[PDB]
C-alpha cells in the first residue's frame, strides 16, 4: 500500500480532465510507485474569479494537492495562482502567455510550460543577427506586456542596436504622430509589441503614412498576426506562432511528466510534509512548498511532446519552438522555425513588404 | 432618511460593547457587528459573501488580531471582484497591500510604503546615521520602498551613502545557504529591512549566525514587521527599531466609528450629488453577468471624507493621508517601547543620544 500524492488541475473541459486522469495513470505505470503513487484531482473553470478561488479550496486544497496544473479557459489563472500561492502550493500554467505571471512578487509559486509573449524577443534577436538588421525601431504598447517585451529585447541588445523605442497608449486609434517620429529615423526595421486591437491601429496608421512598402521590414509576435490584427496586417510582415502553444492536451501530458518526476525526486529527500487539508482554519504556508518549488524550477524533461522542458529564473519555459510566419498575398506562410536555440529556414522564400528589400 | 447596511467584521477577542460607543447626513447606517474565527481565503470569502446575500451590504469595516498581511490581499480581491468598499482598520487587514487592483475599493488605516521609508530617513538624519544598506524580499512594494529611499537620497545635499541593496528570494528552500551568502556582504552600521513578519524571523535567524544583529548593527523595519507588538518572535534582535501605527491613542472603537463615518459620508455625498448610491450586491456568484451595471464610482467620495473636523481622507493607493506614527524600540526585556512620534511631517524623538 503506497502513499497517495494528489495532483490538482483546473482544465477547460471534461475531455481535458480525462486526458489529465490518463497522464497521471501513465505516470504511475512508467514510475516505481511502491512508496509514492499519484492521484488526479481536477475541476473545470468556474464562471467568475471568486467562484474559482472558492473551488481551489473546496475541490483541490481539500484533497491535499501537491501542485495545480492550470489551462487558460475556453477569466484567467490569477485566482488559482493567488489562492494556491497563499499556501505556497506550486501552480503550473499550461497555456498562459501573459508576462505578468513571471512576476515572483505577485505570482508566488508559478511555473509554465509555455513562455511569456516577451520571450519572442529571443527570436527577434536571433533574426536580427541572421538578417544583419543592426538598427531597429521598437514600437510597444504602454502596458505591462509592451514594456516586458522592451525590457527583454533591451537586455539582449545590452552589435545590433535599437535606434529608438516608441510607446503608445493602449486603445489609441490615431497613431500617425508616433509613426511620423519613426518615419523620420534612418532605421527601416520596425519591431512591434501590441495586442490584436492595438496592432490593427498601428497597421492602419502605418499604411496611411506609406510605411508598409519597399525598404521597410515589420517584425512582430503572435498576438499581432492573430484575429483582427491579421485583417489589416501589411503583406511581407514577419510574425511568430508558438508551436503547440494552444494544444492544452500536449501541455497536460508534459506538465504531468515534469510534476511526476519532481514528486519522486522530492520523496528522495527527508522531512517532507503534506500540504494543508482544506483552506478553513489553515493560514500557514506549506513548509515543503519552497523545496518543491526549487525541485520543479530545476526539473529537465528532454523528451516532451512540446519539446525540451526546462524553466528559467522566473520558472518560465526555456527552449520553446516557434513558427516563423510571413504574410504572402494575404496568406500566412511558414518560412522557418526557431527550434529552441537556432533558426532553421525552410525552402519557402520570404517576400518582404513589396519584393526582396 | 434611507438606511445603508455596514458590516463590521471583527476577528479575535474584542469589546463589542466599547465599540458600540452621530450622523446628520442624507443617509443613515445600519451597523451589524459580525464575529469571524478564521482568516484563511475560504473563510473570509464565505463570510463576506454570506453577509452580502442576507443583508444589503453597502460597505465592510474589517479588523483582525493577526500578523497576516495576506488578509489585505484577500480583502482587496473581494473588494475589486464585488465592487464593495472594504476598510482594513486593524491587524493584517491594515498591512501594506501594494498595487491594489484597478477596480479596488479597498482602503487601509495605516501608513504607505513611501511615508514609512520617509520616516526611516528622518530617524537617520536625527542621529546622523548617513551610511546604510537596504535589504528587501520580493514582498510587493519592495520596488516602491527602494525607489522612495533612492529618489530622496538623490535630491538631498546630505552625505548619504547607500552601500548595498540586497534582494532575497524567500520562495525557495535555503539548502544552498544563498541568503547567508548574500547577508555576509553587509558592512553598514544601519540596515533598512523591507519584508513580512514571517520573512523577518528567518532573515534575523540567519543575520545572527553571520553576527549582524548585535551591537554595531541597527535594523530599522516597517510597521508590518513589528505587527502585533505583543507577539515578539524570539529571533527578533534587541535594539530593533520600527515604525508603528498609534495602537495607543487610536483605539479599535475609534477606528470602527471612523470606518462607519467614511462609508456613511461617502454614500450621503454620492446620493446628494447623483440621486443614487450603488445597489448592494445580492451575490458573489453573478459578478460576471452584473459587472456592466457596476463601477467603483463611490471611490471618488470614500477617498475624501471629513468627520468631527478630522481629515479622514485617503491616498491614491488607499492608505490614510495623515496618520500619527509611533517609533518603537525592542528593549532588553523583549518588549516594544515608544521612543518617538511622527506628527505634522515632523519627527519628535525621546532621546538625543540614542541608548544601548
Ligand atoms: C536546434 O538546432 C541546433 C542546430 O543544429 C541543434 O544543435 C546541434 O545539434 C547537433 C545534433 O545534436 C549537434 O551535433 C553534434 O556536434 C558535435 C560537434 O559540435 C561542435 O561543432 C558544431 C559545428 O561547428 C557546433 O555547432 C557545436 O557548438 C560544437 O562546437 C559532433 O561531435 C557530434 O557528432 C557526434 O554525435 C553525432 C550524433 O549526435 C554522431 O552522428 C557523430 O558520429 C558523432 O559521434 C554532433 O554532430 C550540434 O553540436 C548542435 N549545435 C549547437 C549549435 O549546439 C539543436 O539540437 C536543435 N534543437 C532541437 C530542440 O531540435
Ligand atoms: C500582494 C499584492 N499586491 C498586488 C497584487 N498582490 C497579490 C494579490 C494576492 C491576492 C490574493 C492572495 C491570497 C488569496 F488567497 C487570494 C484569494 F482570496 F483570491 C487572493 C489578491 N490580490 N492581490
Ligand atoms: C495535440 O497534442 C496531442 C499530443 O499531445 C496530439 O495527439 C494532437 O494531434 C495535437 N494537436 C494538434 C492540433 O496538433
Ligand atoms: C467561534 O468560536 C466560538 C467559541 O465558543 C463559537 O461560539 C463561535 O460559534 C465560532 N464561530 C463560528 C463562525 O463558528
Ligand atoms: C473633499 O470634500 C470637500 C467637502 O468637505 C469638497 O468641497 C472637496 O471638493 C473635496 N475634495 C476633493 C479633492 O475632491
Ligand atoms: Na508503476
Ligand atoms: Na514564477
Ligand atoms: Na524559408
Ligand atoms: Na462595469
Amino acid at each position: 500500500d503506497p502513499k497517495i500524492v494528489n495532483i490538482g488541475a483546473v482544465l477547460s473541459t471534461k475531455k481535458h480532465e480525462q486526458i489529465f486522469r490518463e497522464a497521471v495513470n501513465q505516470a504511475n505505470k512508467r514510475h516505481f510507485t511502491r512508496k509514492i503513487q499519484l492521484q488526479a484531482t481536477s475541476v473545470t473553470h468556474r464562471p467568475n474569479a471568486i467562484q474559482m478561488a472558492l473551488s481551489v479550496c473546496e475541490d483541490l486544497i481539500s484533497s491535499q494537492v501537491y501542485a495545480i496544473l492550470v489551462s487558460h479557459p475556453p477569466l484567467t489563472p490569477t485566482p488559482i495562482s493567488y489562492t494556491a500561492g497563499f499556501y505556497r502550493i506550486p501552480v503550473i500554467g499550461l497555456t498562459t502567455r501573459m508576462s505578468i505571471y513571471s512576476d515572483k512578487s505577485i505570482h508566488l509559486s508559478f511555473l509554465r510550460t509555455v513562455p511569456p509573449y516577451s520571450h519572442q524577443a529571443l527570436v527577434w534577436f536571433e533574426m536580427m543577427r541572421l538578417f544583419n538588421w543592426n538598427h531597429v525601431i521598437l514600437i510597444v504598447s504602454d502596458d505591462h506586456e509592451g514594456r516586458a517585451a522592451q525590457k527583454k529585447l533591451e537586455t539582449l541588445l545590452e552589435g545590433p542596436k535599437a535606434d529608438k523605442v516608441l510607446q503608445f497608449e493602449p486603445g489609441t486609434k490615431n497613431l500617425t504622430a508616433l509613426l511620423l517620429e519613426a518615419k523620420e529615423l534612418e532605421a527601416r526595421v520596425i519591431i512591434l509589441s501590441a495586442s490584436e486591437d492595438d496592432a490593427t491601429a498601428v497597421y492602419k496608421s502605418a499604411a496611411m503614412l506609406d510605411m508598409t512598402g519597399a525598404g521597410y521590414v515589420w517584425l512582430v509576435g503572435e498576438r499581432e498576426i492573430s484575429g483582427s490584427a491579421l485583417r489589416y496586417a501589411p503583406d511581407g510582415i514577419i510574425g511568430l506562432q508558438l508551436i503547440n502553444g494552444k494544444n492544452e492536451s500536449a501541455h497536460i501530458s508534459d506538465a504531468v511528466a515534469v510534476v511526476a518526476q519532481a514528486i519522486h525526486e522530492l520523496f528522495e529527500m527527508e522531512n517532507i510534509t503534506d500540504p494543508p487539508r482544506g483552506c478553513v482554519g489553515n493560514t500557514n504556508i506549506w513548509k515543503t512548498g519552497p523545496l518543491f518549488k526549487r525541485v520543479l524550477m530545476s526539473s529537465k524533461y528532454p523528451d516532451g511532446v512540446t519539446g525540451r522542458i526546462e524553466f528559467n529564473e522566473d520558472g518560465d519555459r526555456k527552449f520553446a519552438q516557434y513558427s516563423i510566419m510571413n504574410l504572402q498575398n494575404r496568406k500566412l506562410v511558414q518560412v522557418g522555425i526557431f527550434n529552441g536555440s537556432y533558426i532553421i529556414q525552410n525552402d519557402r522564400k520570404i517576400i518582404w513588404p513589396g519584393g526582396e528589400t | 432618511p434611507p438606511s445603508i447596511g455596514i458590516a463590521v467584521i471583527l476577528v479575535g477577542t474584542s469589546d463589542e460593547v466599547a465599540i458600540k460607543d452621530f450622523h446628520h447626513l442624507s443617509v443613515v447606517p445600519r451597523v451589524e457587528l459580525v464575529a469571524m474565527n478564521e482568516t484563511d481565503p475560504k473563510s473570509i470569502i464565505t463570510r463576506i459573501c454570506d453577509l452580502m446575500s442576507d443583508r444589503k451590504i453597502q460597505g465592510v469595516v474589517f479588523a483582525d488580531d493577526t500578523d497576516q498581511e495576506a488578509i489585505a490581499q484577500i480583502l482587496d480581491f473581494i473588494s475589486a471582484q464585488t465592487l464593495t468598499p472594504i476598510l482594513g482598520i486593524h491587524g493584517g487587514s491594515s498591512m501594506i497591500m501594494a498595487d491594489k487592483d484597478e477596480s479596488s475599493m479597498f482602503f487601509q488605516f495605516g501608513p504607505s510604503i513611501e511615508q514609512q521609508a520617509s520616516v526611516m530617513l528622518n530617524i537617520m538624519e536625527e542621529y546622523d546615521w548617513y551610511i546604510f544598506s537596504i535589504v528587501t524580499t520580493y514582498f510587493p512594494g519592495y520596488q516602491d520602498f527602494v525607489n522612495k529611499i533612492r529618489s530622496t537620497i538623490e535630491n538631498s545635499f546630505v552625505g548619504w551613502e547607500l552601500e548595498e541593496v540586497l534582494l532575497l528570494d524567500m520562495s525557495l528552500d535555503d539548502g544552498d545557504s544563498k541568503i547567508q551568502n548574500q547577508l555576509k556582504k553587509l558592512q553598514s552600521p544601519i540596515i533598512l529591512l523591507y519584508c513580512t513578519k514571517e520573512e523577518a524571523t528567518y532573515i534575523f535567524e540567519v543575520a545572527n549566525s553571520v553576527g549582524l544583529t548585535g551591537y554595531g548593527y541597527t535594523w530599522i523595519v516597517p510597521s508590518l514587521v513589528a505587527g502585533d507588538t505583543d507577539t515578539v518572535p524570539a529571533e527578533f534582535p534587541t535594539g530593533l527599531i520600527s515604525v508603528s501605527y498609534d495602537e495607543w491613542d487610536y483605539g479599535l472603537p475609534a477606528r470602527v466609528r471612523d470606518g462607519i463615518a467614511i462609508i456613511t459620508t461617502a454614500a450621503s455625498d454620492m446620493l446628494s450629488e447623483h440621486s443614487f448610491i450603488p445597489e448592494p450586491k445580492s451575490s458573489c456568484y453573478n459578478t460576471h453577468e452584473k459587472r456592466i451595471y457596476q463601477s467603483n464610482m463611490l471611490n471618488r467620495y470614500l477617498i475624501n471624507v471629513t468627520f468631527e473636523g478630522r481629515d479622514l481622507s485617503f491616498s491614491e493607493d488607499g492608505y490614510q493621508m495623515h496618520p500619527k506614527l509611533v517609533i518603537i524600540l525592542l528593549n532588553k526585556e523583549r518588549k516594544w517601547e515608544r521612543v518617538g512620534k511622527w506628527k505634522d511631517k515632523s519627527l519628535q524623538m525621546k532621546y538625543y543620544v540614542w541608548p544601548r
